[PDB]
């Protein structure tokens, strides 16, 4: 399908007073990788960031349309942006292109910039924001990331159980796809700093 | 003065010149008169002939709308021949949406805000025109309207328009009104015409009658004018 | 609160009306905590009122200037301006019924160092 | 979908039943087929739903105007000919079939049948609907000219009390009007 | 999706699930579709999801807007004829089929919207996709002038029968009761299926995974 | 129209914008009003009179509400005062449908003094003869704002407008503190409005509407007649 | 004094005051006419007399009393034309609040849009800003009869008993002295003071040919202009 035309897989979840975010490294046309480093998580300020999924070309213009009408927001006011805000201005970016759409489903996981509260949330293609309180996926191979999350979660988690769950979540999930993979990045973040992994996938 | 340029500003104590002088405009005309009877209306227009200067039967100003609906314009005549197509076009489109005939209080409203919209910018000036509106229907009688250059349009049942203004309204109301046949008003309107106007400035002068009614079917025409003749005939018996 | 408001006004009416100070002036000395019960600016219209029922029963000056003392002091610790001002002002208003010479004159003089400053 | 309107001696009489279906499926049991534009004018409704409530809307807003303009009761002939202009206008975009019947002062009482076309004729009595076609031998063979309102009020009954039967997708109850110059006489009937 | 409601003798009962399926994939096990329009006028959403949110949070603005200029109160005649002005201006390529139902100064009332236009005046109405499940509850089981208790009652026994008897629908059960003066919003009220619990231990000790390359950014 | 959109405000030969000045003097000489904000909550407070027993007091309302917490008055003159309430009205319509989130006050106030200077710059027309407060509890602290006909914002602690304002002013430098209750602030606010009144201050002669952090609240006339018992 | 062109288009004084406007204000006195609005307890009666120069002249088309919708009706002053362009303004809107909204629009409501369009004709300075008055009246759902007075530099507000016009400073002088006693209105005592208002300030004692009465009621709320009959029946009662 459209959404099948390159492949991707946003995995967000959310732990104690932390959240986590994942994606992975695969930039192909159909059956043809191309590269091994295609971005699709970006950072929306501090402690807040945002994945992206679906077709690479509405990979890279909803990132950065978002990120023109962001820098415009946080300078006719003084703050920064709370994660619900967010949601609210990307649903309104999706909804405009009604009939004809961005092919892309966006994932937000941040946290407070109040508190340490953590947020997650995902959208449609048209913008349905649907928010929970415990994990979110998008991407193509969405039903094998229920298998994992579903039988891995708990509720009270620390960073290091976080990293190893969605570690072991987006591995066996994206390994099960053919049109995913070639690396995982993992960024998990919390009040105090912000911890980027690269796990060791299958490069096939 | 000052004040006096353009139709958006107001005088000092709170009028406007610019439709003050339109309608003066109006009254350095001919006079035109309507009158009607219980079963119709009758216009009259004295019409000035110079020397020869045309034909017999140009520039005529009665005018012919709707099918039921005359005209009596005086004024500066360029713009008359202009209300005459607005007047045109609004009863069609009536008859278009609708389908019923026109009734003549609307045509009366509908023309005078559109005089009225030339009296407020600064743009467009206000017309100098001012006439009368018949109509005959077997569901609403006879009606007979008048608008002024400012567009205060309502009935009347005896009016005239031009220089012989008040002079000429003085001797319509010693008449009747509701007593008269048209056919009697017809010679009833060709004397007034005839009294008044002395011929001292002009010597020629035309007599151009138009009549609709119940014998004319509610259509409008002009009378049979060489036709029985019987106007000029009469009136010009009141030599003393 | 409201229904334990409008029996003490109506007991504090009935003792205003009889004729008696002791169990008045036991009163206005009971209620002074009840004052941080509602509004600051609306508690002096009260107090004032209390006071002239207080005072116009029978001239007996011997506790008169002893409770208006009391609410000065009062209102020294718990610095109301307007409160302190509406004391004063019927502390000075009571000295020249007494016919006093210096000590009215001396404190009028130091309101106005305050009053239109 | 059934409507039915005949006209007598006074005013008309209208009637229609209350099934709307979306397919196979009952989506309102009862239903006001019938519509007042104005105190002597009704209509009666039939082909899509939201197409003629959006036109019955907008016919109401402009025979409205027009009347408090004019300042009299206006003709049931007008309001017969605003709805022709917005379905033939738009009869690319509109499947609408609307009888009009109402009484006049003028005229007495008028039926009019705009079809999905968007043409107009008057009638003295006037079908349509989708159950319609099942009631023309018998409409023809019991219509008599100059019946009183007794007569027209049991006439519409049982023609619509057939079409309800035999057809599936009419049936529900039956909703009729007199509309004459003293008032309009609304009931609710059934057998 | 499954949404219904009902008039009793002094107010308006709605009610839905909460799940929105993607395809054939539970996507939420806990949504919201009962919307807020006006401190008296509440909404139900059915069919496409953002058309039915950006639909409803058009008009909760504009009557906002209106009846802060009047100064008096929404009516629920209002919201109708807005939605349904709307909604036929687009031609029908808007999903949204919604459930209408508010407290006027003249009394309750409910409505039915389908995403062409066309709209119904009903004492119980049932949308969704579950919907002709709910309505054999409704109709087997009514009567005019209800309590508010036995309103209850019965929206919630509707609610249920679109749950277990079609696949549209599988969760929590929601509620609104709308009378005169009150307003009750129960976003859990009836949870009728649980989760069963885990038996066995799937954490492994930390460090189970192979890692390439690590990066600490600290933040203030 | 026509076409023409000239600009009928330009620099004098000193250098200054000679409509605007006028402007500023139809503010000074309307109806005086007066806005104090004091640490938990921001009152307004207006002074409305009626030429004669004739007008009637339910009918025009000179607080206005904006969105739940946002209150707004006025001083200078009233047809020009409608016009940009409803024009601010559907302003905080434009940020609640995108952001799904109450306005904050301080964005209003950019988004309205920029319609108000706009409109100062375009051709044909005159400048407003509106000057404006602005209330509002947004997150936590209160905040009050003051615009003009020029379109600058401000944003006092404490300040008046309408006639008289300068005396109002001195008057404000002396009550006013560094911090005071919501209740003291309504007391003071009677208190500089009683400055420039007339005789009768019934419950009808002023309109208070206040702003607490639960919310914009106005206040009835049977409040406002008992809360003036011993005023001042 | 006079800066710019202050004297002429809608622009400020350095006085801090602008003249277009306040010449509008008395250009409603070159109409020559004085209408009062008293309401009562359960009515509101709106009476205006007419003057009638030609006997050659309907009695018909001359009444200023309009009907906006079937529960409102008003009264113009000033002049005329400009007074039928602003009720077909008013026909016209009450009519989007039914088809937009759905209910009956309020008599408040419809105050504020005629407001708002008289501002904007004072706003923008290449347009005349409509000088003529307004007043409405109507029976409130839960809040009885109302009555309203749009002027035309762009404000309203609700009333009890005022009067417009030509005699204002009179008419309104008496209403205060017949309202501040406290007396009782019920119909005719609210009928009666509408009449022996303008009967002192005019001081005509007429006959029952001249005013004409619109009263709305709690009981009826339709619009309706009384007939010739009983309005001379409530003038003689009150006769002693």
């Amino acid at each position: 399908s459209i959404m099948s035309y390159n492949g991707g897989a946003v995995m967000a979840m959310k732990g104690k007073n932390c959240v986590a975010i994942a994606a992975d490294r695969r930039f192909g046309i159909q059956a043809q990788m191309v590269t091994t480093d295609f971005q699709k998580i970006f950072p929306m300020g501090d402690r807040l960031y945002i994945g992206l999924a679906g077709l690479a070309t509405d990979v890279q213009t909803v990132a950065q349309r978002l990120k023109f009408r962001l820098n415009l927001y946080e300078l006719k006011e003084g703050r920064q942006i709370k994660p619900y805000t967010l949601m609210s201005m990307v649903a309104n970016l999706l909804y405009e292109k009604r009939f004809g759409p961005y092919y892309t489903e966006p994932v937000i996981a941040g946290l407070d910039p109040k508190t340490f509260k953590p947020f997650i949330c995902s959208l449609d293609l048209i913008g349905c924001p649907m928010v929970t309180d415990d994990f979110v996926v998008s991407g193509t191979c969405a039903e094998q990331m229920y298998g994992m999350c579903e039988s891995l979660w708990e509720p009270n988690m620390d960073p290091d159980h976080l990293f190893e769950t969605i570690s072991q979540a987006m591995l066996n999930a994206v390994d099960r796809d053919a049109v995913s993979g070639m690396g995982v990045i993992v960024h998990i973040i919390e009040k105090d700093k912000i911890t980027t992994r690269t796990l060791k996938a299958r490069m096939d | 003065t000052g004040y006096d340029l353009s139709a958006s500003t107001f005088s000092p104590d709170g009028r406007v010149f610019q439709v003050e002088y339109a309608m003066k405009a109006v009254e350095n005309s001919s006079t035109a008169i309507g009158i009607r009877c219980k079963d119709g209306v009758v216009f009259g227009v004295e019409k000035l002939v110079l020397s020869k200067l045309y034909e017999e039967g140009s520039n005529k100003r009665l005018f012919n709308v709707d099918r039921h609906v005359g005209m009596a314009v005086a004024g500066l005549l360029a713009d008359a021949r202009s209300l005459a197509d607005i007047a045109r076009e609004e009863a069609s489109n009536f008859r278009s949406n609708f389908g019923y005939n026109i009734p003549l209080k609307h045509l009366a409203d509908r023309v005078a805000m559109y005089v009225h919209a030339y009296t407020l910018y600064s743009a467009v000036r206000p017309f100098g025109c001012s006439f009368m509106l018949g109509s005959y229907s077997v569901n609403d009688g006879a009606q007979l309207y008048m608008i002024d250059p400012s567009g205060v349009s309502y009935g009347y049942w005896g009016c005239a328009i031009g220089k012989a203004r008040q002079a000429a309204k003085t001797e319509i109301e010693k008449l009747q009104m509701k007593e008269m046949t048209c056919r009697d008003i017809v010679k009833e309107v060709a004397k007034i015409i005839y009294i008044v106007h002395d011929e001292v400035k002009d010597k020629a002068f035309e007599l151009e009658l138009s009549w609709v009614g119940e014998l004319t079917n509610g259509r409008h025409e002009i009378v049979p004018k060489d036709i029985r003749e019987e106007a000029e005939k009469y009136a010009k018996e009141s030599l003393k | 609160v409201q229904v334990k408001e409008q029996s003490i006004l109506e007991l504090g009416s009935l003792l205003a009306k009889t004729g008696q100070a002791a169990e008045l002036g036991g009163l206005l000395k009971y209620v002074r905590p009840f004052l941080n019960s509602i509004s600051k600016a609306k508690a002096a219209r009260l107090v004032r009122s209390l006071l002239d029922l207080f005072l116009d029963m029978e001239a007996a000056t011997g506790q008169e200037v002893e409770l208006c003392l009391e609410c000065i002091e009062w209102a020294k610790s718990e610095k109301r301006t307007f409160l302190r001002q509406a004391l004063e002002a019927r502390l000075v208003s009571l000295y020249f019924d007494t016919k006093r010479y210096q000590e009215a004159l001396h404190l009028g003089s130091q309101l106005l160092r305050e009053l239109k400053k | 979908t059934t409507i039915m309107a005949v006209q007598f001696d006074g005013g008309v009489v209208l009637g229609a039943d209350s099934r709307t279906t979306t397919g196979s499926y009952i989506a309102n049991r009862v239903t006001d087929k019938l519509t007042p534009i104005h105190d002597r004018i009704f209509c009666c409704r039939s082909g899509s739903a939201a197409d003629t409530q959006a036109v019955a809307d907008a016919v109401t807003y402009q025979l409205g105007f027009h009347s408090i303009e004019l300042n009299e009761p206006p003709l049931v002939h007008t309001a017969a000919s605003l709805f022709k202009e917005m379905c033939y206008r738009y009869r690319e975009d509109l499947m609408a079939g609307i009888i009009i019947a109402g009484w006049d002062p003028q005229e007495g009482g008028q039926v009019y049948s705009v079809p999905m076309g968007g043409m107009m004729v008057r009638q003295s009595f006037a079908i349509g609907g989708s159950g319609s076609s099942y009631i023309y031998g018998y409409v023809d063979a019991t219509y008599r000219e100059g019946m009183t309102k007794e007569e027209c009020l049991q006439f519409t009954a049982n023609a619509l009390a057939l079409a309800m039967e035999r057809d599936g997708s009419s049936g529900g109850v039956i909703r009729l009007a007199a509309i004459a110059e003293s008032g309009v006489e609304r009931q609710v009937l059934l057998g | 999706t499954t949404i219904a409601g009902v008039v009793y003798k002094d107010g308006i009962v709605l009610g839905a699930d909460t799940r929105a399926t993607e395809g054939m994939v539970v996507a939420d096990k806990n949504c919201s579709k009962i919307h807020f329009i006006s401190p008296n006028i509440y909404c139900c959403g059915a069919g496409t999801a953002a058309d039915t949110d950006m639909t409803t949070q058009l008009i909760s603005s504009n009557l906002e807007l209106h009846s802060l200029s009047t100064g008096r109160l929404p009516r629920v005649v209002t919201a109708n004829r807005m939605l349904k002005q709307m909604l036929f201006r687009y031609q029908g390529y808007i999903g949204a089929a919604l459930v209408l139902g508010g407290v006027d100064v003249t009394g309750p009332h409910l409505y039915s919207i389908y995403p062409h236009g066309s709209t119904d005046k009903l004492p119980y109405v049932t949308m969704g996709s579950g919907s002709l499940a709910a309505m054999a509850v409704f109709e087997d089981k009514f009567r005019p002038d209800m309590e508010e208790e036995e309103a209850k009652n019965l929206v919630s026994e509707a609610i249920a029968a679109g749950i277990f008897n079609d696949l549209g629908s599988g969760s929590n059960i929601d509620l609104c009761v709308i009378s005169k003066n009150k307003l009750d919003f129960l976003r859990p009220y009836t949870v009728p299926n649980k989760k069963g619990t885990r038996l066995g231990r799937y954490r492994c000790e930390k460090g189970t995974t192979a890692v390439l390359t690590e990066k600490i950014t600290p933040l203030e | 129209e026509r076409g023409y959109s000239f600009s009928l405000t330009t620099f004098s030969p000193s250098g200054k914008l000679v409509q605007i000045e006028y402007a500023l003097a139809a503010v000074a000489g309307g109806a005086p009003s007066v806005g104090i904000k004091a640490a938990n909550g921001v009152v307004l407070a207006t002074e409305k009179k009626q030429k004669s027993i004739l007008y009637d007091e339910r009918s025009v309302h000179k607080v206005e509400p904006i969105t739940k917490h946002i209150g707004l008055v006025y001083s200078g003159m009233g047809p020009d005062y409608r016009v940009l309430v409803h024009r601010a009205r559907k302003l905080a319509q434009q940020y609640y449908l995108v952001y799904q989130e109450p306005i904050p006050t301080a964005q209003l106030v950019q988004r309205v003094a920029s319609v108000m200077q706009e409109y100062t710059q375009s051709g044909g027309v005159r400048p407003f003869g509106v000057s404006l407060l602005i209330c509002g509890w947004n997150e936590g602290r209160p905040y009050l704002f003051q615009s003009d006909p020029s379109g600058a914002y401000f944003a006092w602690k404490a300040t008046a407008m309408g006639k008289n304002y300068v005396n109002g002013k001195t008057f404000l430098e002396k009550r006013y503190n560094e911090d005071l209750e919501l209740e003291d602030a309504i007391h003071t606010a009677i208190l500089t409005l009683k400055e420039s009144f007339e005789g009768q201050m019934t419950e009808d002669n002023i309109e208070v509407g206040i702003c607490n952090e639960a919310g914009f609240r106005r206040l009835t006339p049977t409040e406002v007649k008992d809360y003036l018992a011993a005023i001042a | 004094s006079s800066a710019g062109f202050d004297r002429h288009i809608t622009i400020f004084s350095p006085e801090g005051r602008l003249y277009q406007v306040e010449y509008a204000f008395k250009a409603i006195n070159q109409g020559g006419l004085t209408s009062v609005a008293v309401r009562g307890k359960d009515c509101a009666v709106i009476v205006t007399q007419k003057k009638v120069p030609d006997k050659l002249l309907d009695s018909s088309t001359v009444t200023h009393l309009f009907k906006i919708t079937e529960n409102i009706g008003c009264v113009m002053t000033g002049m005329t034309a400009d007074s039928r362009s602003q009720v077909q303004r008013a026909r016209y809107e009450a009519a989007n609040w039914k088809y937009k909204y759905g209910y009956e629009i309020p008599v408040d409501m419809l105050c504020k849009r005629i407001a708002d369009i008289s501002q904007v004709y004072t706003q923008n300075a290449e347009m005349r800003p409509l000088g003529c008055c307004m007043i409405l009246i109507g029976i409130d759902e839960e809040q009885g009869p109302q009555v309203y007075k749009c002027d035309p530099a762009g404000y309203y507000c609700g009333f009890k008993a005022t009067a417009a016009g030509v005699k204002q400073t009179e008419s309104t002088s008496f209403l205060e002295k017949k309202v501040k006693k406290k007396f009782d209105w019920t119909f005719e005592q609210t009928v009666e003071t509408a009449i022996t208002c303008l009967s002192t300030v005019l001081s005509i004692d007429f006959k029952p040919s001249e005013i004409e009465v619109g009263v709305v009621t709690v009981e009826n709320p339709k619009f309706r202009i009384l007939t010739e009959a009983e309005i001379d029946a409530h003038l003689v009662a009150l006769a002693e």
